[PDB]
């Protein structure tokens, strides 16, 4: 049977191609921005053929493969997807831009014949520094003066750039703050070794190479719910929609405490995306202004015509310290058939701290262990950086 | 400085070209206008005519500016005249209309032929407008429309023929004029202006066209060119010129046509081809003279031309002719096809050997034609049966490999009303069918072939021996089936079966038992289907089967009563 | 248009791929812009030529464009001309050759015995020369070759290569002893087996991945050695990287498709004991069951790994365990929750949209499977609002799947929600449907709650025709499970269809079958809605004529004994009555007679034959 | 109506088009682009000098002369050592006023040029650009003469003489 490969930029210029074993002969394209998007396009003749294919779309580069008949669409597709991450670990990484791609596809395609002989595909699967970033992305329901978390996503991904040159062992405790956090997820360099190192411990081993150690996809509600936690700063950022409007203002007081962030330890950059649903009113009856917000230490810039408040919290600000976003919504119409109504809806609030856990992952210690003493040339470094990345809190009201 | 200027209108014109605003660009224009020199003043007018369209400063400055320019003839006359009309022309407003249908008729009264063409050409744009002008300027036209010089006619007429897009009353008046013109013309793209105009005035006034139809004719019959011969043509075609009673002016330029495909450029072959495909519609008769040229046009390799040709074979076919260009066709494309099958190789002529060449668009349609073929008349005719179920069976192989699926979709459609007919050639059908289901490749791609086949062989299965094989297949491929298919397939199963117990005396078959047992299963898998309906079709036909085994069991003879005695209490009871 | 789409991707990797060829051969001779031609219109002989190159950058580039289109399907490609340069550069020291060439033979061996054998020869010299690293590849390959002429010489090069200590040889040993199998069966398997045990010890993932990937092969048939073997791997996967935890679900897949070990007394009371587990036969520690594969530390530790590995907070290890857990499944093991708890706590989880969908499809996949599991889970899949028509729909397909008594009442709110708020698209709203419908089929104490809010949506919400479509086939399924609120629903659509004479094809076809279904309960109402319908048949597409008739025809039954010995007319056990008879020829005759007519005159056959079926059937009694 | 003319150089760079009507340049490029391409997968025997198309062929590509449509538009394609020259008309203006319009280009721009290259055409686009007006004007050509043509050629350049730097 034969398995094919091709990659293909986000603008659906194919990157890459291959081809393995044997006999072997626009919408998707398209939709690709949505980062999904490719997938299957049947050759064909009853020589099925089949295809089949399958896209993946990875930092701009998207993937695709075929197969023939049988396999399923899915033995396919995680050969692909196991193929994309090979192409993202090489080449170094920060984008597979059409551009990187194109740079390294012979790299790309015997990394594919790897993975196929073998019969099967084959499956398809000195200075430390260690930079919690937490993308959180939460949706709170609003309910009874409650916000009660109803959805969260906090993305951690936890990197830690190194420089060592042998293979020194890291011991990560990660502290609960009694949430049993549950799932770090761990780099290709990472080990989390079998419940020795229990669900709350990880244990990382060198690759050069900056490495992602752990992401941590906490979902709040168990957590808040195992934890109770009402996010008081974070993520319940608790916003007051006041009523006390005229037929064009209104005053929302958004407060972001962080009262639950003071580890969490920087925060590169909150974009408080807060959408006006302009779905069930029409952009032009949402028009919109918002005048003042106040934050300590970032911008506002609004939206409008999108319907869309965009605020750019810049990370300093670090915290205990509450970058109160208050101000006013003024709803400006062009039309009167905007009932002065706009059903608050969802404010997205996407946080993105860096240093801190994503879960509650905080490492409340990270200890080396091999015979090792400090200065024993073992460095802490400084710049690992986790990025993490959901989508977007969403707090309905 | 004068160079210089000429160097930033360059570069605002090329703005303007793009796509860009052009009311920022008016002034620098202007300025550039009031140039005496009659180059710059050309280049300003052609940004201002691509601009001015609403401003009215720009306008009004550009007017003023133009008519200083035109009053005073100028004596390079000719352009700065010429170049300023235009740019006139191309402004519309009122006040400039008023101003420049003054101007413009003092033109028209200039000697040079390019002068009077242009100022033609601008009365008609500002005509476009602003009808009071039109009718102080009307007069002037028809004295133009005299000047000896046929490029200037050609423009009065040109106009004429917009101000009836426009206004077709006022030419309905000068519609003689033009005829005499028409009629003193000698150049073909003058003609052919000529005739288009009249036929846009028989959209408006059937009795002009009559005027103009006998002028036409004479001038195709007076100019080679080759357009001018198209152009009566396509006027015939539709003043509708033709209502049937004309048929003989058609008549002539239908000749003029099949002379002309016949001629190595496929512009004007592709052309004819069309235009006598519509005619045939419109006419059978002027088709049965123009067999032959579609017939040279198959052996062509012009894919345009190739499927004009397969349209007009749909509505031609006699039955020598039926079975020559099946085969034709089969053959052909057993040679003429695959290029773009495969991909899509742009085709050559030299290869000695000929890569070779159909689109995948033009498999679909000739498979469709050789099935309505087969169904004309009726092709009680293929004289040949065996043939076409031959060609049917080889088209869904090659079908195979393009998906479409329609074409999967009529080649079935059609296999089964042969098979209806011809009752010899049924069994051969049935084999070939039953074949194409156990390779792969009908499974892939397609269900519809299987359905249909499916029906075949409940309908014949009482002609057909194996009437096994078919069972056992069909139920090893139920799983792989769309619904459609899966539907289909028991049904049909279910009623070989009763008609095999009934007729299975070729021994009963131990296999008939065993058959039995297995239907069973499978429709018991299918009972999973995930549409309901099909569901049940499947555990209904378990039953059945189930009793006839029975039965089966006890003898051979005693079958059909016991089974014309429990079957229906089954089926009844589960149903009922 | 997708034939076309691929060739513009060919043509774009033509001109950045020749771009990049012409750079890097400055170096090859220089291969860098080759791709790119060949990629329009690429060749062998540019490829050998390559190889005959002498300039070991030229070496590789070959190396590789030869395996990028014996891979590309540049498929004109010969294989044998490659095969025979690349074997002999196998004999050539350099390990980024060797490995190459390695990727190449499997390509070729794909068929061919004298390539094969080269190979094989080649291989096995290497194998029994002392370097681990290429008596690795090496290994790897033998095994992609397919042969049973093979065995005796990967078997004695695999035991010696267990026997070797190093990790890279032990994962490649493992690839062979697997491969091997895959053909020469029986000589060689008792060692073959002592074997991938001492391995199957080592802890390199690329080792450990391999092994897997083997065991994953050879026992398909031999399941009985896999067995001690397996552990460590299922060990190892708890322990591990989160990307070498998705190959060893992989495999956990197909070993379990195989190693029931047997069904003989199952012993519940080994350890930790799912249902019990031996051990091998063979080994003999007190024969401990089999079914060992759904507890035993392999197959166990395979189910609870996958569970560790999506509850380990990784999307991948996620949708890959639960692909796993779809298939051992002897429908027990998923039934086991804790697979889907899993996977749901990752799709929550997953806040990164592409894995919103891989969730949505595995729980789908999985409540197929099992519904009942889904459930502690489903408040989880409350639908991500953010989301997209086909995440929407996949939520739909969920919370169908997973009601449970708790969990349905705040999963019909959800629904409910959703499709008020969404804007959704006419599609999900369609699935949306087929859920709430799979809901009911398990909850009664819920269901009401569910047809309630059903038909409140189709009659309030302004809804589109495909969607009328679902909400019928839904409706039906409620009726089917749930008798009691039936009627009432019955009542409701009844009330819709007649409303709604613009009924699309597909929706018609469902409220007519409905009511043809319904009708047993209370088949004395049933003559007048057949009678609505048939009035519209006339009108329709065959798919729905069909639908119609059959609908008539069942209706017509489900009476006829109710209807026949009432019919079967004047017969007189007819006019003597028991209860349903029913009015029979005539109202249900009136009903079918207008049917029949209508099919014999519709184009599709498979109407008009029912039509004179149900006919013939219906009127003789 | 012509609505619009290109001529190409070998190349396929467009070197002159003229639109005399309004119509979307991003339409109107399409057209050329399409027009370029096909022109490059038909052979130099065909070449072909003309792709009416059904619009359907716009380009679909299946039979690879699928021709270009878009509808109303007709192409008009003429290659000549090594120009192309397209044109693009209306439906409503005849074929042949098209193809005369065009023979009598080529041959005129042959005449006047005699030896062109790109450069040449380039740099004296303007005069191209010239011819290819005083054909259509009034819509009308008003000298189809040949030898008018490359007259009145000549007297253009008499102007741009006079002017040189603001020109070249």
């Amino acid at each position: 049977m034969y398995l094919s490969f091709y990659i293909t930029d986000t603008k659906n210029k194919l990157i890459f191609q291959y081809l393995l074993g044997a006999t072997a002969p626009p919408q998707l394209l398209e939709d690709s921005s949505s980062d999904d998007y490719l997938d299957h396009s049947m050759v064909g003749r009853d020589l099925e053929v089949y295809k089949y294919f399958s896209v993946i779309n990875k930092l701009n580069y998207w993937c695709l493969a075929s197969t023939s008949k049988s396999k399923g669409p899915l033995d396919c597709f995680t050969f692909l997807e196991t193929i994309d991450r090979i192409l993202l670990e090489y080449f170094d990484k920060d984008k597979l831009s059409i551009k990187k791609i194109v740079n390294n596809y012979d790299r790309i395609s015997l990394i594919f014949n790897c993975c196929v002989e073998a019969g099967e595909p084959n499956v398809s699967d000195n200075e430390l520094y260690v930079d919690l970033l937490e993308t959180f992305h939460v949706v709170f329901e609003k309910k009874k003066s409650h916000l009660r978390l109803l959805t969260g996503s906090i993305h951690g991904i936890v990197d830690v750039r190194s420089y060592l040159n042998d293979n020194p062992l890291v011991a990560v405790k990660l502290n609960t703050m009694g949430n049993d956090i549950g799932i770090p997820s761990l780099h290709d360099c990472v080990e989390i070794n079998d419940g020795v190192f229990s669900p709350s411990n990880i244990t990382f081993i060198p690759p050069d190479g900056k490495f992602r150690l752990l992401e941590y996809s906490v979902d709040l509600s168990s957590q808040v719910k195992q934890s109770g936690v009402r996010m008081n700063s974070i993520g319940l950022m608790s916003l007051h929609f006041q009523n006390g409007l005229g037929k064009d203002s209104d005053e929302f007081e958004l407060s972001l405490n962080i009262e639950n962030f003071k580890k969490v330890s920087q925060v590169d950059d909150l974009k408080i995306d807060l959408q006006f649903n302009v779905e069930n009113a029409d952009p032009n009856e949402i028009a919109y202004k918002i005048k003042i917000l106040r934050n300590t230490h970032g911008r506002f810039e609004n939206s409008i015509i999108m319907g869309q408040g965009q605020w750019i919290f810049d990370k300093s600000t670090a915290t205990g310290t509450v970058p109160v976003l208050r101000g006013c919504i003024e709803y400006e119409n062009t039309g009167p058939n905007f009932t002065k109504k706009v059903d608050l809806q969802t404010v997205s609030l996407e946080y993105s701290y860096i240093g801190q856990s994503a879960s509650g992952i905080y490492v409340e210690a990270i200890d080396i262990v091999s015979g090792l003493t400090i200065g024993k040339n073992t460095k802490l470094y400084k710049g690992a950086k986790y990025k993490t990345q959901t989508g977007n809190f969403q707090v309905r009201l | 400085d004068l160079n210089s200027k000429t160097n930033a209108v360059l570069k605002l014109t090329y703005l303007e070209m793009y796509g860009f605003d052009m009311a920022w660009c008016n002034f620098h224009i202007l300025e550039v206008m009031s140039s005496n020199k009659l180059q710059q003043k050309r280049v300003g007018y052609l940004a201002a005519s691509q601009s001015f369209y609403k401003d009215s400063d720009i306008l009004m400055l550009a007017t003023n500016l133009l008519k200083k320019d035109l009053k005073y003839d100028g004596n390079n006359d000719v352009v700065k005249v010429g170049i300023a009309l235009s740019g006139l022309s191309t402004i519309i407003t009122p006040s400039l209309a008023r101003d420049i249908a003054d101007d413009l008729f003092t033109m028209l009264n200039s000697t040079r032929p390019y002068i009077r063409k242009k100022a033609i050409t601008a009365l008609f744009k500002v005509f476009l407008q602003y009808p009071e002008a039109l009718r102080d300027n009307f007069d002037k036209f028809v004295s133009k429309l005299d000047d000896d010089d046929i490029s200037v006619v050609s423009a009065a007429v040109s106009v004429i023929c917009e101000l009836s897009k426009k206004n077709p009353q006022p030419f309905i008046q000068l519609s003689p004029l033009l005829y005499e013109i028409l009629v003193t013309i000698d150049n073909n793209w003058i003609i052919i202006r000529l005739l288009k105009l009249f036929t846009n005035l028989s959209q408006v006034e059937p009795k002009l066209r009559a005027k103009l139809l006998p002028k036409i004719l004479e001038l195709m019959e007076s100019t080679v060119a080759t357009s001018v011969i198209y152009e009566s043509v396509n006027c015939i075609v539709k003043g509708n010129m033709l209502e049937e009673d004309d048929f003989e002016t058609a008549m002539a330029c239908l000749e003029r046509l099949h002379t002309f495909c016949d001629s190595q450029d496929p512009n004007l072959r592709y052309i004819s081809c069309i235009l006598f495909y519509k005619i045939g519609k419109i006419n059978t008769d002027f088709i049965s003279r123009f067999d032959q040229l579609i017939i040279r046009l198959l052996s062509d390799v012009d894919v345009s031309i190739r499927s004009k040709a397969i349209e007009l074979v749909e509505g031609i076919v006699d039955e020598d002719n039926l079975k020559a260009i099946v085969q034709t066709l089969m053959k052909q494309f057993v040679d003429e096809d695959v290029v773009i099958l495969q991909t899509g190789s742009i085709v050559y002529e030299k290869s000695k050997r000929i890569p070779i060449i159909i689109p995948e668009n033009y498999k679909i349609k000739m498979v469709n034609v050789i099935i309505s073929i087969c169904s004309a008349d009726n092709y009680s005719s293929v004289n040949d049966f065996e043939w076409y179920n031959a060609v049917i069976m080889d088209l869904a192989m090659l079908c195979q490999d393009i998906s479409d699926k329609s074409l999967g979709s009529k080649i079935g459609e059609q296999f089964r009303n042969l098979m209806i007919k011809v009752p010899s050639m049924r069994e051969v059908t049935i084999a070939n069918i039953i074949k194409l289901i156990s390779n792969d490749n009908i499974n892939k791609q397609l269900p519809t072939v299987l359905r249909e086949c499916i029906w075949c062989l409940g309908e014949f299965s009482t002609l057909v021996e194996n009437g096994n094989d078919l069972i056992k297949i069909m139920t090893e491929n139920i799983s792989y089936y769309s619904h459609s298919v899966q539907e289909v397939l028991i049904l049909a199963l279910v009623k070989v079966f009763s008609n095999w117990c009934n007729n299975f005396q070729e021994d009963k078959r131990f296999e008939i038992k065993m058959v039995l047992k297995e239907l069973i299963e499978f429709f018991e898998n299918l009972s999973y289907s995930s549409t309901f309906e099909v569901q049940e079709r499947s555990v209904e036909v378990l039953e059945f089967l189930r009793l006839s085994l029975e039965a089966l069991e006890e003898d051979t003879e005693g079958l059909p009563m016991l089974l014309s005695e429990v079957l229906p209490s089954f089926f009844n009871a589960y149903e009922l | 248009m997708v034939d076309s789409i691929h060739r513009i991707a060919s043509a774009l990797d033509t001109a950045k791929v020749i771009t990049r060829e012409a750079a890097a051969v400055a170096t090859s001779k220089l291969g860098e812009s080759s791709y790119t031609y060949y990629s329009q219109n690429i060749n062998p002989q540019q490829l050998v030529t390559l190889l005959n190159s002498r300039n070991s950058r030229e070496v590789r580039d070959a190396m590789k464009r030869i395996i990028s289109i014996m891979a590309s399907d540049d498929d004109s490609i010969d294989v044998q001309l490659y095969f025979a340069d690349v074997v002999k550069n196998i004999t050539t020291n350099d390990t980024k050759v060797k490995r190459l060439i390695h990727l190449y033979l499997l390509r070729f061996a794909e068929n061919d015995p004298n390539l094969t054998l080269l190979s094989i020869n080649s291989l096995q010299k290497s194998l029994s020369d002392s370097n681990s690293e290429l008596r690795c590849f090496a290994l790897s390959a033998l095994s992609d070759m397919k042969m049973s002429s093979l065995a005796p010489i990967i078997l004695h090069t695999v035991k010696k290569l267990v026997t070797d200590p190093s990790a890279m040889v032990r994962g490649e040993v493992a690839l062979a002893i697997i491969k091997l199998y895959r053909a020469g069966k029986n000589d060689y398997h008792e060692e073959l087996l002592d074997i991938l045990k001492e391995l199957m010890a080592d802890t390199d993932p690329k080792v450990i991945s391999c092994a897997v990937l083997a065991y994953k092969e050879c026992y398909a048939d031999h399941l009985e050695l896999l067995h001690g073997h397996f552990r460590r791997y299922c060990r190892i996967i708890k322990q591990l990287d989160s990307w070498s935890q998705s190959y060893l679900i992989e495999l956990l897949i197909k070993y379990c498709k195989q190693y029931l070990p047997k069904p003989t007394v199952v012993d519940k009371s080994s350890e930790g004991s799912p249902r019990s587990c031996p051990l091998p036969d063979k080994y003999n520690e007190i024969e401990y069951p089999s079914y060992e594969v759904v507890n035993d530390p392999d197959l166990d530790l395979f189910l609870q790994s996958l569970n560790c590995l999506i509850y380990s907070s990784n999307p991948t290890v996620i949708l890959s365990c639960c692909n796993a857990l779809y298939q051992l499944a002897s429908p027990l093991q998923m039934k086991n929750t804790k697979f889907i708890e899993a996977l749901v706590r990752t799709v929550t989880m997953t806040e990164n949209q592409g894995n919103k969908e891989m969730l949505l499809q595995a729980i789908h996949f999985l409540s197929i499977l099992d519904q009942t599991l889904f459930l502690p889970y489903t408040k989880k899949f409350y639908v991500f609002p953010k989301d997209p028509i086909v995440a929407s729909i996949w939520k739909i397909q969920i919370l169908s799947t997973l009601i449970n008594e708790s969990n349905v009442k705040e999963i019909f709110k959800e629904l409910k929600y959703y499709v008020a708020s969404a804007h959704f698209p006419e599609n999900v709203v369609i699935m949306a449907v087929k859920s709430l419908s799979r809901c009911g089929q398990l909850s009664t104490s819920w269901e009401s709650h569910v047809m309630k809010w059903l038909i409140d949506h189709m009659e309030s919400h302004n809804l589109s025709a495909s969607v009328l479509d679902a909400y019928v086939n839904v409706i039906r399924m409620l009726v089917q499970k749930n008798p009691t609120k039936h009627l009432r629903i019955i009542f409701k659509l009844a009330d819709l269809l007649t409303v709604q004479t613009s009924l699309a094809d597909n929706a018609r076809a469902g409220i007519v079958w409905l009511f043809g279904e319904i009708a047993s309960i209370e088949f004395k109402i049933c003559p007048d809605v057949l009678r609505r319908l048939i009035q519209n048949f006339s009108n329709e597409g065959p798919e729905t004529r069909c639908q119609i008739l059959v609908l008539s025809a069942k209706l017509l039954s489900y009476d006829i004994d109710n209807f026949k010995q009432a019919q079967v007319t004047g017969s007189e056990e007819n006019n003597q009555n028991p209860p349903y008879y029913d009015f029979s020829g005539s109202r249900i005759s009136q009903m079918y007679n207008a049917v029949l007519y209508l099919a014999k005159y519709d184009d599709e056959f498979d109407i008009r034959d029912r039509a004179r079926m149900i006919s013939s059937l219906f009127d003789s009694g | 109506m012509i609505h619009a003319v290109l001529i190409f150089n070998k190349k396929c760079q467009p070197r002159l088009v003229k639109f005399y009507t309004p119509v979307d340049l991003p339409k109107q490029k399409l057209l050329l682009e399409q027009v370029y391409e096909l022109i490059s997968q038909r052979n130099s025997d065909f070449q072909s000098s003309f792709l009416v198309t059904p619009p359907s062929l716009l380009l679909s590509n299946e039979n690879n002369n699928d021709e270009v449509n878009n509808e109303d538009i007709q192409i008009i394609y003429k290659n000549y050592a090594t120009l192309y020259f397209t044109f693009i008309v209306d439906d409503q203006e005849s074929e042949l006023a098209i193809l005369d319009l065009i023979q009598t280009f080529v041959e005129s721009l042959d005449r006047c040029f005699t030896e062109v290259n790109e450069l040449d055409l380039i740099f004296n686009w303007q005069t191209l650009e010239s011819v290819l007006e005083e054909i259509v004007q009034g819509g009308m050509v008003i000298e189809t003469n040949v030898n008018r043509i490359v007259a009145s050629v000549d007297e253009l350049n008499k102007a741009a003489e006079s002017t040189d730097s603001k020109i070249g």
